[PDB]
RNA sequence: AUAUUAGAAUGAAUAUACUAAAUUUGAUUAGAGUACAAACAAGUAUUCUAAGGAUAUAUGUCUGUCAUAUUGACCCGAUAUAA
RNA sequence: UUUUAACGUACCUUUUGCAUAAUGGGCUAGCGAGUUUAUAUAAUUAGCGAGUAAUUUAAAUUUUAUAAAAUUACGAAUCGAU
RNA sequence: UAGUAAAUUUCAAUAAGUUUUUGAAAUUGAAAAAUAGAGAUCUACCUCUAAAACUUGUAAAGUUUAAAUUCAAUAGAAAACAG
């Protein structure tokens, strides 16, 4: 839905629906079709909803089900599959934090004398003028190596694009998983290894968990060679690309769209909307606020005089009232419109 | 270069002296190995027909005639057959040749003599 | 300031009947294809109401009929067909973009306003050779999109 | 993001010039106030355009230019002559595909409406 | 040569396959890229024994090459024609805006007509970006008037002024530095009121002009 | 002669304004030779008003 | 056309004639559209004379013409489409027929044979 | 078709050319455009529209001389001036 | 692998043109020549589209997504010595 | 911060090859905020300013260490103990 882009996002409400029994499905649209119309039609359907289910994060396959269900949505999560858009994004990325300054040597840098070994003519020989030149004993090249600089731009709207169609695409794939919570009872990694291995040994696992984390968590899931965290304030096409795998938590989950629901907000902007502070703005001064100057102010007090530290201040109070009395002061008051 | 040094030294097994390992004779004189093969190739049907005529040429004037006027019966007659053969058959088969020289004479109306 | 000599002439040889045109039979073919009869419609069209106020005429009108493709609008309330030029203004085409669904059954309907005309299918949008954009939107609108 | 940036992919100033902006009598005379080294940028070719004044939208850009023999010796010349050198003059292709490379600024209306 | 063939309908973009999103599995569409044959490197390419350069003259060498003003010491079109007049003085104009930008809002909701229009109002709204030196309403799609305006701006013409005030309102032409209208567009880095200057001649006789064409007209006016 | 049969109307919107300035120009042709003045007929110099005839 | 040049010449080497006017060099051009006709005649000695005149007809239109076709859809541009042209039908170019290749000698296969199977 | 047609040569004209005479300054101003020729730039012939004149049945003709050569770019500078 | 038969005057450079008695190479392995940066114009593949386009984040000090920000630059209007 | 500000001829650096300004060489040399100077030569009007000092640590080659970008013995450095 491009459209619809300029209207400021509302609060997002995830609309869980409670569904016991079995886990439902998703049916992925044919294979055939995706591949010949890889831009036109979405991998999954549009005017259906997309119920999810929700497991747990330390439980085996079958028995892993809480008896509840999610409804994503399709802006990010149901995208036509373009990796033209994200071919574009890789060579950005790996060219952006990138410098060289290696450098080959000239004939010049080189070290020599800038003389003749021996002059023109009567020696029977070729012409060697000038010295370590290439093709040359300690010869340096003349189209070598320079120091330089890899970062070029990209436009803005396909480097968030490239992100949409990656997680609509681990959902289509097949591989992302959501999860209740993270939440352990110790700070060990006890917990989380032995239920983690019988799970999946081979999968580099990535899992974006909200900004209020749990302490036991964060001591536990390094030294897993495996995995990964990432908040869902950055979340890097490549960390979804780099690792098979990704799990995403249920409380984060509103966390990340309503960034990427804002993110496109800032950039699909009519000049004559309004914004303000946003959602996605608002919850991160609650959980890192930014500390604020002092609320301290003076106010007259009619009843006492008045007494400057400032000489100049004094002075200056001073001859205001001496005006007053002459009624000379309003020459000098303005009234400009 | 084009042909690897590997593939030279093969195209050049047989060769005398130098031109054999060393490059800067074993490449021309590789090369008009193959200018002159791609030549011999075009002419070798030219050399068959020389001398399938002059097989013929010589078995049929022992039947008094010569081989123009056999031929110009031949094409006026109903026989498709080769000058390839005909050679072939005065040699190992040269009683058939008679035999195909006689209709060949017959169907022109050709006396020899 | 009136004209003369050969300068008015050929400004009024356009109220004369013309000479026929030699022509490279490439042409012939594009003419056999762009004047072959017309086509119904697969997916038929709904009517504008008339004495519509052009804040009205700017939203757009309700669909009907189950389509296999769709068309998205801009993040501004418009339709997405566009012109395009050269630097020199000598190849002039229509653009469409934001297209959902088969394709296929797209540009069999689109070739049937522009009266057969090529056109060039692309990643994310569809080329069209002649400026034909009033036609289109004067289509989608009439459809609902 | 550059973990480590450089010396000389920062601002690089001239040679031949001071390290102020300003002096004093400690100062020097011969050489000047300080500069920076930018990249070379092609510049409009300042003959041309006082040759020349420029016409026309964006896609189909022409050169307007006045006529030669006019302005030395007029006695010498026909009504006709003289008439036909009053009117507007466009440059021709063969020589204005040759001149585009001295104008790179060309298709900007600023630089347009001021020439 | 720059020109290069369009990608046809017929060649595939699809691998034939659904493969993954893995840094393996990745292409772009072609035509992307094109890649140019190294020179000087093969007799089976053809720029090996030259590189696409010829014989030995002046464009065959390192640095060789002439430049688009040379013509062979015949003397170039620059030093032959003629040297023309000055260039513009008033380098400092404002912007010509049609009605057909104005009004293409207006049918929208981004404009209210009830209200004065102003240069800001046309700012935010997204009519146009940057604007020294003032707005004009040079008309084009005059037609679609269909309300009453009423226009706060820094010039305008004949046919607009005509064409509004057929339908009814007005239009109302002031004179503004840059320093003051930068404090209408962007008063929040203007917090005190600024004076109004006192215009030289040159303002006044551009701004009769105006009061010729049935407008009406906002300056401080000379003793 | 008018081109009644059907083209592409904005592709060649030219050719329709093109068409009427010529239809116009008839007209304004006409209405002259039917409306004009015989002095209006004349050329320049002969459209002038001098007092004293020739001799 | 009018005020066209029919030839340059030093003296009237080729005269002059009707709808035309010359000029100072003894050019000829022309006054309205039409044709050109040469006529000749000779004098009282046997003298070649040339004029050069105009036929003041009128000329086929090559330079303005219409624009080339396009069909409306009927149901959406209902108006336009009555004046819709009929399809051409223009021979582009000639259907050529393969030549048939002899099929005799490439040989017929044999089923349920008899062999000296080693 | 010679005589000639301002001067070289060719070409052409014979209502040319030569000669006598009466009135006179079109050897004027402005604007649009085609064609020949033509790498470029340059050069050439002239119709159409407007003002303001001459000639004098004008009904009309004239925007230097029968034609072709009879010269020089741009810059800088200069006198008079419709801005 | 030898003999016989027929055919057959090297290579690179330069040139109107060379087996050329015109230049150059004793053979071999390895080094040995359109590369880098910036601006403008065009074309091609894409993004958004009457609007488009952000990172001197070259930082923050555990250390990040290039998270904002459209001032500014181009823009659907040209004519005239001015 | 009175032999100062400023002035005449010349030069320098000021984007300017010329007509300023800022400074220097030679020659002359003021007033007292009511005064003085700049504003591309001169005049008038107006506006702005007040011709004293001090103040931004890491610059540089060389050695060593850690890290990024690179070569892997005809490369990298002239030198895998080599000035
Ligand atoms: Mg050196
Ligand atoms: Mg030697
Ligand atoms: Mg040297
Ligand atoms: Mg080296
Ligand atoms: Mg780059
Ligand atoms: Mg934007
Ligand atoms: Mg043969
Ligand atoms: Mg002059
Ligand atoms: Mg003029
Ligand atoms: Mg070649
Ligand atoms: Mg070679
Ligand atoms: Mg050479
Ligand atoms: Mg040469
Ligand atoms: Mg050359
Ligand atoms: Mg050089
Ligand atoms: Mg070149
Ligand atoms: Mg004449
Ligand atoms: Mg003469
Ligand atoms: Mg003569
Ligand atoms: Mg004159
Ligand atoms: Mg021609
Ligand atoms: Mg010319
Ligand atoms: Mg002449
Ligand atoms: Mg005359
Ligand atoms: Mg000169
Ligand atoms: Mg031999
Ligand atoms: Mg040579
Ligand atoms: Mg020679
Ligand atoms: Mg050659
Ligand atoms: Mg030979
Ligand atoms: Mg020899
Ligand atoms: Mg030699
Ligand atoms: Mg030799
Ligand atoms: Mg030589
Ligand atoms: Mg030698
Ligand atoms: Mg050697
Ligand atoms: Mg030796
Ligand atoms: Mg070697
Ligand atoms: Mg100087
Ligand atoms: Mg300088
Ligand atoms: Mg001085
Ligand atoms: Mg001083
Ligand atoms: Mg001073
Ligand atoms: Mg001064
Ligand atoms: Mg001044
Ligand atoms: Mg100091
Ligand atoms: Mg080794
Ligand atoms: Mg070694
Ligand atoms: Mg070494």
């Amino acid at each position: 839905s491009i459209t619809n882009y300029s209207i400021k996002p509302v609060k997002y409400e995830l609309k869980i629906n409670e569904q016991p029994g079995k886990m439902p499905i998703l049916v992925r649209k044919p294979d055939e079709i995706l591949v010949k119309q890889w831009w036109s039609q979405s991998p999954f359907e549009k005017t259906q909803p997309l119920r999810v289910p929700v497991l747990k994060f330390l439980a085996e396959n079958g028995q892993a089900y809480t008896g509840k269900t999610v409804d994503l949505d399709h802006d990010i999560f149901n995208v036509p599959l373009r990796r033209d858009i994200v071919h574009s994004y890789v060579l950005w990325r790996q060219n952006r934090d990138e410098i060289k300054t290696h450098i080959t040597k000239t004939k010049g840098t080189v070290s020599g004398s800038g003389k003749k070994p021996y002059a023109q003519k009567g020696t029977g020989k070729a012409r060697m003028g000038n010295k370590r030149a290439p093709g040359r004993k300690k010869g340096g090249k003349a189209h070598g190596a320079k120091p330089r600089i890899l970062r070029y731009p990209l436009n803005k709207k396909i480097r968030l694009q490239a992100l949409k169609v990656v997680l609509s695409a681990k959902l289509a794939e097949g591989k992302l998983r959501i999860i209740e919570t993270e939440q352990v009872d110790e700070p060990k990694t006890r917990a989380i290894a032995k239920m983690l291995e019988k799970m999946d040994k081979r999968s580099r696992i990535l899992i974006v968990h909200p900004y209020q984390i749990d302490t036991n968590f964060e001591l536990a899931h390094q030294n897993i060679q495996k995995l990964q965290s990432c908040y869902p304030n950055e979340l890097s096409v490549l960390k979804v690309l780099t690792n098979d795998r990704v799990f995403i938590t249920l409380e984060a989950l509103r966390q990340l769209t309503q960034e990427l629901q804002d993110r496109t907000f800032r950039n699909y902007r009519m000049k004559h909307v309004e914004r303000g502070v946003t959602e996605s703005e608002a919850e991160r001064e609650q959980v890192w606020p930014t500390p604020k100057q002092q609320d301290t102010k003076v106010i007259y007090d009619p009843t006492k005089p008045l007494q400057f530290k400032f000489k100049i201040l004094q002075d200056y109070y001073e001859q205001y009232e001496k005006l007053k009395e002459n009624g000379e002061i309003q020459k000098y008051r303005e009234n400009i419109e | 270069t084009g042909f690897s040094r590997e593939k030279y030294r093969k195209l050049a097994r047989g060769f005398f002296g130098r031109n054999k390992n060393c490059l800067r004779t074993m490449a021309p004189r590789v090369d008009k190995a193959l200018r002159y093969s791609f030549r011999d190739r075009r002419a070798r049907r030219r050399i068959y027909r020389k001398e399938w005529i002059q097989t013929i040429n010589a078995a049929v004037r022992e039947h008094n005639t010569p081989y123009n006027r056999f031929i110009w019966a031949l094409n006026q007659s109903n026989i498709i057959l080769d000058r390839k053969i005909l050679s072939n058959l005065a040699i190992n088969e040269p009683f058939s040749f008679k035999a195909v020289l006689d209709e060949v004479r017959i169907q022109a109306q050709l006396q020899s003599k | 300031m009136r004209a003369a000599g050969k300068k008015l002439i050929q400004q009024q040889m356009i109220l004369r009947p013309p000479h026929p045109r030699n022509m490279h039979p490439v042409t012939k073919e594009a003419q056999n294809r762009m004047t072959q009869p017309p086509k119904p419609l697969e997916f038929k069209l709904q009517d504008i109401p008339a004495n519509q106020t052009p804040e009205q005429a700017m939203l757009p009108l309700g669909v009907n009929q189950i389509m296999p493709f769709s068309i998205l609008r801009t993040h501004t309330g418009n339709l997405p067909v566009y012109r395009k030029y050269n630097h020199n203004r000598t190849s002039k085409r229509t653009i469409i973009r934001h297209i959902e669904g088969d394709i296929n059954k797209f540009t069999e309907e689109l070739s049937k306003v522009v009266s057969n005309a090529e056109i060039h299918v692309k990643v994310g949008r569809v080329e069209v050779n002649g400026l034909h954009k009033e036609s289109i939107d004067f289509w989608l609108k009439r459809l609902g999109f | 993001a550059f973990a480590q940036f450089p010396k000389m992919f920062k601002t690089q100033y001239k040679k031949g010039r001071l390290s102020s902006r300003f002096r004093t009598k400690s100062s020097t005379w011969k050489r000047g106030p300080k500069t920076v080294l930018k990249a070379h940028k092609q510049s409009n070719h300042s003959a041309l355009l006082k040759r020349i004044r420029i016409v026309g939208p964006s896609w189909d850009r022409k050169l307007k230019f006045k006529s030669a023999n006019h302005r030395h010796q007029l006695r010498k010349k026909s009504r006709a002559c003289l008439k036909r050198k009053r009117r507007a003059r466009y440059a021709h292709p063969t020589d204005f595909k040759r001149l585009r490379r001295l104008i790179p600024s060309l298709k900007k209306a600023s630089f347009k409406n001021n020439h | 040569s720059s020109c290069i063939k369009q990608r046809p309908n017929d060649v595939p973009t699809h691998r034939n396959e659904l493969l993954p999103f893995t840094l393996n599995n990745l292409w772009n569409n072609p035509g992307y890229r094109r890649k140019a044959k190294k020179l000087g490197r093969g007799i089976g390419s053809g720029k090996g024994k030259t590189a696409g350069k010829g014989t030995n003259g002046h464009n065959s060498r390192s640095g060789g090459g002439v430049s688009p003003r040379f013509e062979g010491g015949q003397t170039p079109w620059f030093r032959r024609l003629p040297k023309l007049g000055i260039t513009r003085i008033n380098k400092e104009r404002p912007k010509a805006i049609n009605m057909s930008l104005i009004m293409y809002a207006i049918h929208k909701g981004r404009i209210d007509s009830t209200k004065p229009i102003t240069i800001k109002v046309l700012h935010d709204a997204g009519v146009f970006s940057t604007a020294k030196y003032g707005v004009k309403l040079v008309g084009r799609g005059l037609k679609t008037i269909d309300r009453p305006l009423h226009f706060e701006v820094s010039d305008a013409s004949e046919n607009v002024i005509k064409a509004i005030k057929e339908k009814g309102g007005s239009v109302k032409c002031i004179y503004r530095t840059p320093l003051q209208i930068r404090e209408h567009v962007f008063p929040q880095n203007y917090p005190i009121n600024l004076r109004s200057t006192i215009p030289p001649k040159r303002i006044v006789k551009k701004m009769e002009n105006i009061r010729e064409r049935g407008a009406e007209v906002e300056f401080n006016v000379p003793k | 002669y008018i081109h009644k049969t059907s083209y592409n109307l904005e592709q060649f919107k030219s050719y329709t304004q093109n068409v009427e300035k010529a239809l116009k120009d008839l007209n304004q042709e006409k209405e002259k030779l039917e409306n004009s003045s015989p002095f209006d007929l004349l050329p320049r110099r002969k459209r002038r008003v001098y007092d004293r005839p020739l001799h | 056309f009018p005020d066209d040049i029919l030839a340059r010449q030093r003296g009237f080497k080729w005269h002059a004639g009707q709808n035309t006017y010359v000029g100072k060099d003894h050019t000829i051009h022309s006054k309205v559209e039409g044709h050109v006709r040469f006529e000749k005649k000779y004098t009282d000695t046997n003298r070649k004379v040339v004029t050069v005149h105009v036929e003041p007809g009128q000329v086929r239109n090559q330079y303005n013409r219409p624009p080339p076709p396009f069909v409306y859809h009927p149901e959406l541009y209902p108006e336009r489409a009555v004046n819709n042209p009929a399809p051409t039908n223009f021979q582009v170019y000639k259907q050529t027929v393969q030549k048939v290749k002899r099929t005799d000698f490439r040989g017929s296969k044999v089923e349920n044979a008899n062999r000296n199977v080693v």
